[PDB]
DNA sequence: CGCGTACGTGCGTTTAAGCGGTGCTAGAGCTGTCTACGACCAATTGAGCGGCCTCGGCACCGGGATTCTCCAGGGCGGCCGA
DNA sequence: TCGGCCGCCCTGGAGAATCCCGGTGCCGAGGCCGCTCAATTGGTCGTAGACAGCTCTAGCACCGCTTAAACGCACGTACGCGC
């Protein structure tokens, strides 16, 4: 019994204070990057980015993912639940009317 | 914001400082509701149903 | 019916004690605590429970009398809190007079004036006790009572406030004179070596106010420690027993002290709290919980307002935090009742 | 003056009506609490409604509230309404 | 630093020791050190007053007795003394290099137990227990005896009933004993021992200004609330203001709603004890509250426990020192039963076992226990509760001869068998 | 009678085309069958079919509608 | 899966929404006058932006207090079912 | 008979992480300087809007029938909720 070992609610908990407290982002910058050079390919053959317009892509991405995950987690509470599934994630996009 | 400055221990206002002040304001928040601002994050603020109950049985 | 119970007196030689002069019925309960007549037993159960309740609007939300929802209006002199329908002053004093009251702001009421006798209203001597009499025969519960303070009869009001300052309040509420420093509010922020002696000293209370720290927890010592005090300073300015003389308190909480501490404070001040919301902004603002014995601030608790709902608003302004200032605002409106006892400064 | 307040008008909104708002939206079941809730949602989102077309009135120098100024205040509020005048 | 640096001007015959705090070196000396040679300042006075009787569960001082301060402390090793002294105060008032001599000597004797009285530039005078004496030191006529009544006793916290059990062994007689209590085994107690005459009534918490109104005048109002939200020595303690320290307000309450008003000159006396190790501000508020200064009362006189209590109260002449009686107990051998032997002369409860038996080391026997605390033999056998449940009600109960001491002159105010 | 209430408290002695009141009622009504959809989703997914204030608080808390 | 409560269904009452008239009058809406307020253009300048710089507010590193977090344990005990 | 196993209170001790506290370093923000073009001032026209007046549309108010629906009470079984 020498290996120390936490509760899966503890380190749950202080990783969600943890980037509460931060305002970095999270998402890698060369997938996410890459990722919209991919979606871009479909539009329009042969774009160019500028760093601040991916970087201005990633700000408002993460930020519509977390509130996005704030309305799941009230969805998988309101079920009397604490692990959020996709039906929490429908059902979040279907009351923000984003089903389309 | 330069509230929030002041509670954080610093003579520069980041845009954190501004997230913090337009959010924990509810009419700011009413005016901004729909408006993301950059390198901000969200409030700290956690349900009081994920937490462990940090109680004693009074029986 | 209302131009008739002005008829029955003047005609048929009949007691206004016989007709109920709320509603003009000709059933009568018991007599009216203010005035002399008799009022029916629903406009009684009414008028008791109107008392209770407190507006934020107006002194009185449902009219004195005859307990009638509009049709208010204001005393003249700022030192009286009174408020009548203009039903009630037509149907007694005459027509067309209400419209001529209700069209200035200095008209002095019923009981401010120096004789009580309009044409239709008589006036009770030491009324009060006859008051708590009526409320000790139907009210079901006996809340605190201190004799009223008539005008001519009337003292300078001594205040101690005890870690929280009210006398801007007080001053705008005209309890405490501006310009003129004779010390009637002495603010003391540090108590733990206050002695009897020294309250002798600094001359005799009539009341003593108390509240816990604003929400930004500004001083580093347990939210109780102010309502323990309280208690003590409280009980040490209270009068000697066997003497007519007004004692009144207040202990105000926003919302600073737990479950535990809260049913430690109800338990000594041997009532349970009151809760007060504030004018929504979209959904809830901020509430108070307020303690005394000062009429009409017991039933100021609104039914609508939950626990749960109140529990998270408590929590997300200790967490957050973003105003720090006393609500003296929310506690500001609950001595509207005691302007009736002391003097005020407009 | 010469105007008695109106009041006790959002008891006007009966349980029926409710019930009919409720079986024009899906819903199979009410609960007994439901009332109260629609009640003030409804009050409140004519608060936000009114509070913009009697301002669109002020502007206006009128004193009456046309169908206008309640397609101009739901249209404000992204709630454009068709069959009165865009 | 600046207090050893100052030290140097007291040694250079530059400074006099009696101007100067040997606490912690501030020129504001306002009183003399009551132990040894030197001022003390105000500051340090209230430091003295928490510190001095603070033990730590090996039974030794919890803080040097000096600064009333102090990161590392010398314990003695003298027999009956609990004392300890900072390595740091050691290495200035009496000379440098002293306290590691200290160290190294196995059958040691600190400076406050040590035959001679001269100890380099620390000297002590003799009269100190009387000087500490002093340090921590409405009015009712004579009754005549034929208008003298049976006493009413209102009990708040009563624990085990001690109170009623003191007034039956002074033979007064009494109307009524109204007891508040909430632990079973202490409730079961009371019945037993006083054959149902003691009105039990529940939580303190549910007793109201009329319950007491009703319940009949009372004539002696006793108590001593819980102290281990109190005792500075918990590190999780509360304060006066939050668990369990906050019943003592409800006391204070109770006392206020039984004391006669002003006018009314009828006999009325209140008793209230607590811990001597309660913290400078929770003493200083209860102090205020009970519109009295605390009179300190050590079970060592009459007892043979060392259990220092702070008494508030209103009793005639509770300051005169405590005179032993020959029914009394001044000894643990006195109270242990035949082939055990007492390690050491008087027990603490605010080596951890104080028994040699048959060349062993034993714990304290629950009825040596009760023997020490004044209580009349086999006092808390009478349900079927725990050594456990027993230890801790006779740990929290009063001291019965120095509660008798107290009681000793309400003879002359009340009906005697 | 509900519209001339909640206007008495921002203007007085106002006046009302009945076509506004007309248009009040429908945009007020479809607002109601709307929230009444989503209520009933959120009383779908709580594995029930009674909606409850749980569920309109839910439905106006994941619109925005909480200010 | 069990339980119980509270909501849908049905019938008898009664409350009032709806409709169909009249009146009148407040107020929207249109028209005519005119005047003062803002567009337009020329002179002119000082306030605001690019560029420079230097230095201290904050990021990072390192160490101690500390503080909740998890788990052992005393005992206990009785009780209990082996 | 009788000795060996799971809640309960009580308690705290290692312990990984976190808060506080200093020490150093750096690069980004605060402040200075030229300059140049947009803000200001003066004057002039021209028409948008302020205002008086009239009119005549619809909005509010009232009243009387008329059933359509809201309400209230019983009741029973289907669903919400706790385990
Ligand atoms: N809330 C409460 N209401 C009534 N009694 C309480 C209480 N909390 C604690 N007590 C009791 O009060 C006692 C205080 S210890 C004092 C015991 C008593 N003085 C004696 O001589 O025996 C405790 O034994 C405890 O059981
Ligand atoms: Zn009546
Ligand atoms: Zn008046
Ligand atoms: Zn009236
Ligand atoms: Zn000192
Ligand atoms: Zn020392
Ligand atoms: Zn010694």
């Amino acid at each position: 019994k020498k290996p120390h070992r936490y509760r899966p609610g503890t380190v749950a908990l202080r990783e969600i204070r943890r980037y509460q407290k931060s305002t970095e982002l999270l998402i890698r910058k060369l997938p996410f990057q890459r990722l919209v050079r991919e979606i871009a390919q479909d539009f329009k053959t042969d774009l160019r980015f500028q760093s601040s317009a991916v970087m201005a892509l990633q700000e408002a991405s993460e930020a519509y993912l977390v509130a996005l995950f704030e309305d799941t987690n009230l969805c998988a509470i309101h079920a009397k639940r604490v692990t959020i599934m996709p039906k929490d994630i429908q059902l979040a996009r279907r009351i923000r009317g984003e089903r389309a | 914001a330069g509230n929030a400055a002041r509670d954080n221990k610093k003579t520069r206002i980041i845009p954190r400082h501004l997230q913090l002040a337009v959010r924990n304001d509810e009419e700011l928040n009413k005016l901004l509701g729909r408006v993301t601002i950059a390198q901000g994050g969200v409030l700290p603020n956690i349900q009081s149903v994920l937490l462990p109950k940090k109680t004693e049985s009074s029986k | 019916g209302r131009d008739l119970i002005a008829y029955e007196v003047k005609a048929n030689q009949r007691n206004i004690e016989d007709i109920c002069i709320c509603c003009g019925s000709l059933q009568v309960h018991t007599q009216h605590p203010l005035f002399e007549g008799g009022i029916c037993a629903p406009c009684k159960d009414k008028f008791l429970d109107a008392l209770f309740l407190y507006d934020d609007d107006g002194y009185q939300s449902y009219c004195s009398i005859c307990c009638s929802g509009e049709t208010l209006l204001i005393c003249g002199n700022p030192d009286c809190t009174r408020c009548y329908c203009f039903e009630c002053v037509d149907s007694l004093v005459g027509p067309g007079t209400s419209g001529k009251v209700h069209a200035m702001s200095n008209w002095v009421c019923y009981l401010c004036l120096p004789s009580s006798r309009s044409g239709l209203l008589q006036r009770r001597r030491k009324w009060r006790s006859q008051l708590k009499a009526f409320y000790d025969r139907e009210s079901e519960n006996p809340l605190e009572m201190f004799e009223t303070v008539p005008v001519w009869r009337r003292q300078p009001v001594r205040v101690l406030s005890l870690f929280e300052d009210i006398k801007k309040e007080l001053t705008s509420l005209g309890f405490l004179e501006s310009g003129s420093d004779p010390g009637q509010l002495k603010h003391v922020v540090d108590v733990t070596d206050t002695v009897r002696k020294d309250v002798e000293e600094w001359g005799p209370f009539d009341l003593v106010y108390g509240a816990t720290p604003p929400l930004g927890h500004t001083c580093d010592r347990p939210p109780s420690w102010y309502l323990f005090q309280f208690h003590r300073l409280l009980q040490y300015a209270r009068p000697k027993p066997g003497s007519p003389g007004p004692f009144f308190w207040m202990f105000v909480d926003n919302l600073v002290l737990n479950k535990e501490d809260l049913d430690v404070a109800s338990r000594f001040l041997e009532m349970e709290p009151v809760t007060i919301p504030d004018v929504h902004g979209g959904s809830l603002q901020n509430a108070v919980r307020v303690w005394s014995n000062i009429p009409a601030i017991r039933s100021r608790h609104w039914a609508l307002v939950s626990e749960e709902e109140l529990s998270l608003l408590a929590q997300n302004k200790q967490s957050s935090k973003l105003a720090a200032k006393w609500p003296t605002k929310l506690v500001k409106n609950c001595f509207l009742p005691l302007r009736e006892y002391f003097k005020y400064f407009s | 003056r010469h105007r008695k307040v109106l009041r006790d008008n959002i008891q006007g909104i009966t349980k029926p009506a409710i019930r009919r708002l409720a079986r024009r939206g899906g819903v199979k079941r009410i609960s007994g609490l439901i009332y109260e809730e629609t009640r003030g949602v409804l009050k409140v989102f004519l608060e936000n409604v009114i509070r913009d077309a009697v301002t669109y009135t002020e502007h206006a120098k009128r004193k009456t509230v046309t169908a206008m100024d309640v397609v101009y205040a739901l249209k404000r509020q992204g709630r454009t309404l068709y069959g009165f005048g865009g | 630093r600046t207090r050893e640096r100052l030290v140097y001007e007291v040694r250079q015959k530059c400074r006099n020791i009696e101007d100067i705090c040997i606490s912690c070196g501030s020129l504001n000396v306002t009183l003399e050190h009551p132990l040894f040679v030197g001022g003390m300042c105000q500051n340090c006075k209230n430091c003295f007053l928490e510190c001095a009787y603070q033990y730590d569960d090996d039974g030794y001082q919890s803080y040097c007795t000096i600064c009333c301060g102090g990161r590392e402390v010398l314990m003695c090793g003298n027999n009956n003394c609990c004392r300890c002294f900072c390595v740091e105060c050691v290495d200035l008032l009496v000379g440098p290099g002293a306290a590691q001599a200290a160290i190294k000597e196995d059958p040691w004797n600190c400076y406050m137990c040590g035959h001679k009285g001269t100890y380099g530039l620390l000297r002590r005078r003799e009269d100190w227990p009387s000087r500490l004496q002093m340090f921590f030191a409405k009015v009712y006529p004579p009754v005549p005896a034929e208008k003298r009544k049976p006493i009413r006793v209102l009990s708040l916290f009563d624990g085990i009933a001690t109170g009623l059990l003191v007034l039956k062994d002074l033979g007064i007689q009494v109307d009524r004993y109204i007891a508040s209590e909430v632990c079973e085994d202490s409730i079961t107690v009371g019945m037993v021992r006083h054959q149902g005459k003691i009105m039990y009534v529940g939580d303190v918490r549910s007793v109201t200004q009329k319950h007491i109104q009703e319940w009949g005048p009372f004539d002696l109002v006793i108590g001593g609330s819980p102290c281990n939200d109190l005792s500075i020595v918990n590190p999780a303690r509360k304060g006066l203001y939050e668990g369990t320290g906050r019943l003592f307000f409800e006391f204070y309450r109770l006392l206020h709603d039984a004391r006669p008003k002003e006018g009314d000159d009828r006999p009325f006396f209140w008793l209230f004890e607590n811990v001597v190790a309660m913290g400078v501000s929770d003493k200083r508020d209860i102090s205020r509250f009970l519109e009295s200064n605390p009179v300190m009362i050590d079970a060592k006189e009459v007892s043979a426990a060392h259990r220092a209590r702070y008494f508030w109260g209103n009793l005639p002449g509770m300051n005169r020192p405590l005179a032993s009686t020959v029914n009394d107990k001044l000894e643990l051998q006195e109270c242990l039963e035949h082939g055990r032997i007492a390690k050491f002369s008087k027990v603490r409860t605010i080596q951890h076992f104080p028994v040699f038996m048959n060349e062993k080391e034993d714990i304290l026997w629950c009825t040596e226990m009760e023997r020490v605390f004044g209580f009349p033999v086999h006092y808390t056998d009478v349900s079927n509760m725990s050594r456990l449940a027993r230890q801790r009600l006779l740990g929290r109960s009063w001291s019965v001869p120095v509660i008798r001491h107290l009681f000793a002159p309400l003879k002359e105010y009340f009906a005697c068998v």
